[PDB]
């Protein structure tokens, strides 16, 4: 019965309501907050104090942690000229990044290259992501008129609108059903 | 030139080659190919 | 009934397009040997007629072949898109039915070509058969001829790839008397691709031919009993489909076969197992297997094929939020209209302006 | 949604990390849900 | 004056005033375009 | 015109010549960090 409520359970698709696309916005915005902090943190866990926080002592340096500056530095300046960029890293394209690093005396293993370019992607789309949601709260007047010539296209906000609700329906079914039978089984099993 | 058209399918599936036409094709292959197995189901049931 | 019903299926899921993307679902019995291995005369014998025409060692069949087995009025051979029943008796009609197939294996290859992706479909019906499709494949062959296309090979092993794709498409792997167990390459690519063999059975054929050049008794005994191939099949059985020779009728091999199961020089031994002989246990744990593994793949794809008709339903309306589905038909229509629209308009705009654009240009 | 955020987020955005159109990525997070609910996610509500 | 015909027709057949302006419509116009012109045919009465 | 020759004018300036004198400093810097260099080239340097 949960598979088959669970199945049916699609019956919303869409936000007709200025202050449910507001819940739907912040609730958005937390949860990729929440993603951003997590993000920082491994980062953090990788390298270490970043800008100010490495700067601040002025003489505590490190190099397995200015190797990482230095690759996330270069990853920035690639995304600066280069905002636009395939998530996986062709040969020719690790061969340069690599000669890149060797010209001023850094060597660093492919592998840690690859996963600083996956986490430099990742923290690219996330600032995406946050810029999306900033039109987004201003793009309703788009979004609920469906404009011929529109300038944003809002799909994850509904998108997560419509995980919510049904994890709510789903959420509820549970609940229903616990209460119908799970209840009166544990209330079996005290008595026995 | 319609009617030539019209009455040769082989040179539309050669000219009509966009995407839209072969997502229309491959839909409704696939719908007639669906509908067909379930009449199998159903006489396989009957006989059954 | 249900066995035409099923090719029936197989045929349309095979007309759906040349390459193997739904194809691979439906578990088909596919039998592939070795160039110049006997594996016609096999063929013959399985369904005890000379429907295959011989080849002196050039490769006749350079396309799929569908073979149905299965029970009819008369045994007769009757196409898919055909209405004569050729007759598996009457020499004539055997000779009209190769010479039917020889039309469609050439049809279908191209001028100029080698292997064409077109398959050929096949029902055969008649009392003492089974209830299975065969499909016939060309042998697999090593060097690369200058006078053909230099990918036949290329293409060869690729078509051999997809119809292994199936995870339940049983092999039926064909040798010769002279052909060791080791030398088949496709005993060697089924091994490969299935180590353990749960599913394939292998299956011995022209033992007296292997007999009578001087073979050892021991690999003989070693093949029947299993201790030789790695793969742990379910059966070994031993069987006579002829000298391979074209003079041979199919009821004399038959006859002689019969002999030699009755008097054979490895059973008197007692070196062979009593209850691995004939094939009627055999054809029935086959039959079995294969009904029970096309009843869990088509349960299986009852779900399956609605999944991807949703996806592709949602994949369209995705795409084209505006519009709608346009088939061959409508957008034909939609052009037709649109072309009779112009030449309205071009009809009704003002003479006037015609001719001053006219007088003007000139 | 707590437990299954990163279970989303690695079986949707990982494998749909380069989609451009809005309706590619719909379509393939439909196809994703679809597919969790016919396999296990029922087991893993219960679960949880 | 056949030439203004053409030019006519061509410019009808090729007409960008939408925003999208799909071209496989565009293409199977202009074939049936040239389809035309080839089989057109004059009368010399029309001439003299 | 190069260095003190090329910019006495300020004001000449061609996309051709602009091109070499890219190229030119590009590789004096190359020099600058590795002074020896074998003559040949290998396609990942070209690449580069
Ligand atoms: C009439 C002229 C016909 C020309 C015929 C040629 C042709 O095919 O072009 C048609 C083309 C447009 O078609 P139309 O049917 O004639 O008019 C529809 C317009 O889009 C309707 O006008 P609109 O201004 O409301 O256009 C939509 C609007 C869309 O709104 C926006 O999103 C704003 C975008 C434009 C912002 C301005 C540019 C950025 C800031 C710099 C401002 C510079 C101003 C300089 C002033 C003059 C200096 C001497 O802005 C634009 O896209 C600007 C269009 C001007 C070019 O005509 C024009 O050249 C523009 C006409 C509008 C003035």
């Amino acid at each position: 019965s949960l598979r088959v409520i669970q199945h049916n359970a699609l019956e919303d698709r869409s936000i007709s309501d200025k202050q449910q696309w507001d819940a739907a916005i912040y609730f958005m915005e937390e949860a990729l907050q929440a993603r951003l902090k997590d993000t920082e943190n491994a980062i953090e866990n990788m390298v270490g104090p970043d800008w100010k926080k490495r700067w601040l002592y002025w003489k505590n340096r490190t190099q397995e942690q200015c190797v990482h500056n230095e690759t996330k530095n270069e990853l920035e300046k690639m995304l600066k000229c280069n905002e636009e960029h395939p998530a996986y890293l062709a040969s020719d394209e690790i061969t340069t990044v690599r000669k890149n690093l060797e010209s001023r005396g850094v060597e660093v293993d492919p592998s840690l290259i690859k996963d600083t370019w996956h986490q430099v992607y990742r923290r690219h789309f996330l600032k995406t992501a946050l810029n999306h949601c900033n039109l987004c709260r201003r793009g309703f007047y788009y979004y609920q008129r469906h404009f011929v010539d529109s300038e944003l296209e809002c799909n994850d906000v509904v998108l997560f609108w419509r995980i919510q609700r049904m994890l709510a329906i789903t959420a509820n079914t549970l609940r229903q059903q616990l209460t119908n039978t799970e209840v009166r089984r544990l209330e079996k099993n005290v008595k026995e | 030139v319609l009617e030539d058209f019209a009455e040769d399918g082989e040179k539309k599936i050669k000219l009509l080659t966009g995407k839209r036409v072969q997502l229309a094709e491959d839909l409704k292959k696939v719908r007639e190919i669906q509908e067909k197995l379930d009449a199998f189901i159903e006489a396989l049931h009957q006989e059954k | 009934s249900l066995i035409d019903m099923y090719s029936e299926v197989l045929d349309v899921l095979s007309d759906y397009d040349a390459s193997y993307n739904t194809q691979d679902h439906l578990p088909r019995v596919v039998v592939v040997g070795d160039q110049s291995a006997g594996k016609t005369s096999v063929l013959e014998m399985i369904a005890q007629a000379r429907i295959f025409p011989r080849g002196s060692g050039e490769m006749m069949t350079r396309s799929p072949v569908k073979v149905t087995l299965s029970e009819g009025p008369h045994h007769v051979a009757l196409f898919k898109d055909s209405s004569r029943e050729f007759d598996l008796t009457k020499e004539e009609d055997l000779a009209a039915l190769r010479h039917e197939i020889e039309l469609r294996m050439r049809k279908n290859v191209k001028e100029g070509c080698t292997v064409s992706p077109e398959t050929i479909s096949l029902n055969v019906k008649g009392p003492g058969l089974q209830r299975m499709v065969l499909v016939d494949l060309p042998g697999v062959i090593n060097t690369v001829t200058s006078g053909m296309a230099p990918d036949t090979k290329e293409t060869i092993f690729s078509i051999s790839k997809a119809y292994m794709q199936n995870p339940n498409a049983i092999i039926l792997c064909i040798q010769d008397g002279s052909v060791d167990a080791e030398r088949s390459i496709v005993t060697d690519l089924v091994s490969q691709m299935d180590p353990h063999g749960r599913r394939t059975i292998f299956v011995l054929t022209k033992v007296d031919l292997a007999e009578k050049n001087v073979a050892s008794p021991s690999r003989i005994q070693q093949i029947i009993e299993g201790k030789l191939f790695p793969m742990k099949a379910l059966g070994y059985f031993a069987v006579v489909t002829g000298k391979g020779n074209s003079s041979e009728s199919i009821e004399a091999i038959r006859e002689y076969e019969e002999e030699f199961f009755q008097n054979s020089k490895l059973l008197k031994t007692s070196m062979l197992k009593a209850h691995q002989v004939t094939t009627r246990n055999l054809s029935l744990a086959v039959s079995d297997c294969f009904w029970k593994m096309v009843r869990e793949s088509v349960e299986q794809q009852a779900d399956s094929f609605k999944a991807t008709r949703f996806n592709l339903e949602t994949e369209w309306k995705n795409n084209y939020p505006r519009l709608r589905e346009l088939d061959r038909n409508e957008l034909f229509e939609k052009a037709k209209n649109e072309i009779l629209d112009e030449v309205i308009s071009l009809s009704q705009v003002t003479p006037k302006h015609w001719e001053e654009i006219l007088q003007q240009s000139l | 949604w707590e437990r299954v955020s990163t279970h989303v987020i690695e079986n949707i955005y990982l494998p749909a990390a380069q989609t451009m159109n809005s309706g590619t990525f719909n379509t393939t997070v439909d196809i994703k849900l679809k597919q969790w609910t016919d396999k296990q996610l029922p087991n893993k509500a219960v679960e949880v | 004056a056949w030439e203004t015909l053409q030019e006519e027709f061509s410019r009808f057949m090729t007409e960008p005033k939408g925003k999208e302006h799909d071209d496989i419509f565009d293409k199977l116009k202009e074939a049936v375009k040239e389809e035309s012109i080839k089989r057109h045919k004059w009368n010399d009465f029309a001439e003299d």
